[PDB]
């Protein structure tokens, strides 16, 4: 095949303003010092950072270095700012096809923080869908399993995740079943069970049909 | 196979002037360090390599190497 | 000012085709290699073609080959992107890349050095629904005193729907998440906002779903 796969690490790190950031790439090959280094913001075009393995781009402030030769390499940031929360990406250039890494996310670190966890029953007009919200919790990972009549669904509900809030660094959860109004009536009792670390036990809000 | 290395050559001299390939030239994955000049002189490095493998990197590096003037 | 510009990016159905466009200003376009990258929504990056200064070298992933062709003109200090066979997969942001690296230059860069803003491409069979505003009511049954309400904005195409809350007045607490493709090929989001619970009784708590594409302004009231 010929062609060589970056592998990024970790999919997401944490971290306070001031920390000591190091993101991780691994080629499937030997790339040499063929290595670059991407920021992207929200929104925005990625910003070449380092193009040599370790050379800083014009511009770059001195905080971001890049090491590593061969199949292992590193993006250092010596101490992390506020406009340096974003993603990273590896690139090698050591022949085409030019590829990229997976991506690093860097978040705001953040307290434990437990979700409030509302269910809103459905409102049709052949039929209608059913709502449950996690508001304001951290970290991102959450388990949300919909049981109807004490049974676990499966392949009918979606999930949402809100971007990391500007104030209090917090996600929100959105997770909606969708079924027929048919399928709706067969069934009693519908509950959204939630875990979460910041939770000390998995937290069940249900209803019954017809409020 | 001595012209499925100028493709290898080729493609890896596209964004850098200095890459490094794996070939199998016969019953042996060798690396191969390939480097270019500015003026655009060609050498292509086999490490650890039979006599004989080396030879055909040599013809291959020839081979791109006209390519390359004309 | 060195910078690439693209256009031609739009709704395009499975399986037909679309031509993409770049322009370059403010360097020598016939020096560099220039490439094209592509973004799928809230995923990486993936090289999708590039070009050598004189065509001489042209490549493809394995994704697009036989599919997408890629041109130059450097006459016109322009790069285009023939995409043929489009499938829903291709559906991304495509940006006009140039490389830095210059063969046979004194002093030699590397890497990625300028990027487009990218044209999105979008590719399904779904045509121009407006949304159905349907409401989430502010159950009477705690969580300290906090209540919580929203709307789901389901069943519409194409993006963007803007949500607000009163006109404008409610903002703190408000939180409408991204929208999601259901398997109908239409999208569908939710806006909620976490209220005190007193409000309940008194204060009216109003949608302004807006779907442009569709010319649809919609105002839903919440009431338990």
């Amino acid at each position: 095949t010929g062609e060589i796969v970056m592998t990024s690490s970790p999919a997401t790190l944490s971290v306070s303003p001031g920390e000591r950031v190091t993101l991780f790439c691994r080629a499937s090959q030997s790339v040499i010092s063929n290595l670059a280094w991407y920021q992207q913001k929200s929104g925005q075009a990625p910003r070449l950072l380092i193009y040599g393995a370790s050379t800083r781009a014009t511009g770059i402030p001195s905080r971001f270095s890049g090491s590593g030769s061969g199949t292992e390499f590193t993006l250092t940031i010596s101490s992390l700012q506020s406009e340096d929360f974003a993603v990273y990406f590896c690139q090698q250039y050591n022949n085409w096809p030019l590829t990229f890494g997976g991506g690093t996310q860097v978040n705001v670190q953040r307290t434990v923080a437990a979700p409030s966890v509302f269910i809103f029953p459905p409102s049709d007009s052949g039929t209608a869908s059913v709502v449950c919200l996690l508001n304001n919790f951290y970290p991102r990972e959450a388990k949300v399993q919909w049981k109807v009549d004490n049974a676990l669904q499966s392949g009918n509900s979606q999930e949402s995740v809100t971007e990391q809030d500007s104030k209090d660094s917090t996600y929100s959860l959105s997770s909606t079943l969708t079924l027929s109004k048919a399928d709706y009536e067969k069934h009693k009792v519908y509950a959204c069970e939630v875990t979460h670390q910041g939770l000390s036990s998995p937290v069940t809000k249900s209803f019954n049909r017809g409020e | 196979t001595e012209e499925e290395i100028i493709e290898k050559v080729k493609s890896a001299l596209l964004s850098t002037n200095k890459a490094v390939i794996s070939v199998e030239l016969k019953g042996r994955t060798i690396p191969l360090y390939v480097e270019i000049t500015k003026e655009g002189k060609l050498h292509l490095t086999a490490e650890g390599a039979t006599e004989e493998e080396k030879e055909i990197i040599k013809e291959a590096q020839k081979a791109f190497q006209e390519e390359i003037e004309h | 000012e060195v910078q690439l510009v693209e256009s031609g990016g739009g709704l395009v159905q499975p399986r037909r085709s679309l031509r993409l466009s770049c322009a370059a200003s403010g360097f020598t376009f016939d020096d560099y290699t220039i490439h094209w990258v592509r973004q799928a929504p809230g995923k990486g990056l993936e090289w999708v073609s590039g070009i050598t200064w004189n065509s001489g070298y042209i490549g493809y992933a394995d994704s697009v080959k036989g599919r997408f062709t890629i041109s130059r003109d450097n006459a016109r200090n322009s790069l285009y992107l023939q995409m043929n066979s489009l499938r829903a997969e291709d559906t991304a942001l495509y940006y006009c890349v140039r490389d830095a690296y210059v063969s046979g230059s004194d002093y030699y860069y590397y890497g990625l050095d300028v990027w487009g803003r990218g044209t999105l491409v979008t590719v399904s069979s779904a045509s121009t629904k407006g949304p159905s505003v349907f409401p989430l009511a502010p159950s009477s049954k705690t969580s300290g005193g906090t209540a919580a309400l929203g709307c789901l904005v389901k069943d519409y195409f194409p993006e963007p729907v803007t949500v607000s809350w009163n006109s404008g007045a409610l903002t703190s607490g408000v939180h409408t998440f991204p929208a999601v493709l259901q398997s109908s090929g239409l999208y569908s989001l939710s806006s909620v906002v976490t209220v005190p619970s007193s409000s309940l009784g008194t204060q009216t708590y109003i949608c302004n779903v807006n779907h442009k594409p569709s010319n649809t302004k919609v105002d839903k009231k919440v009431e338990p």
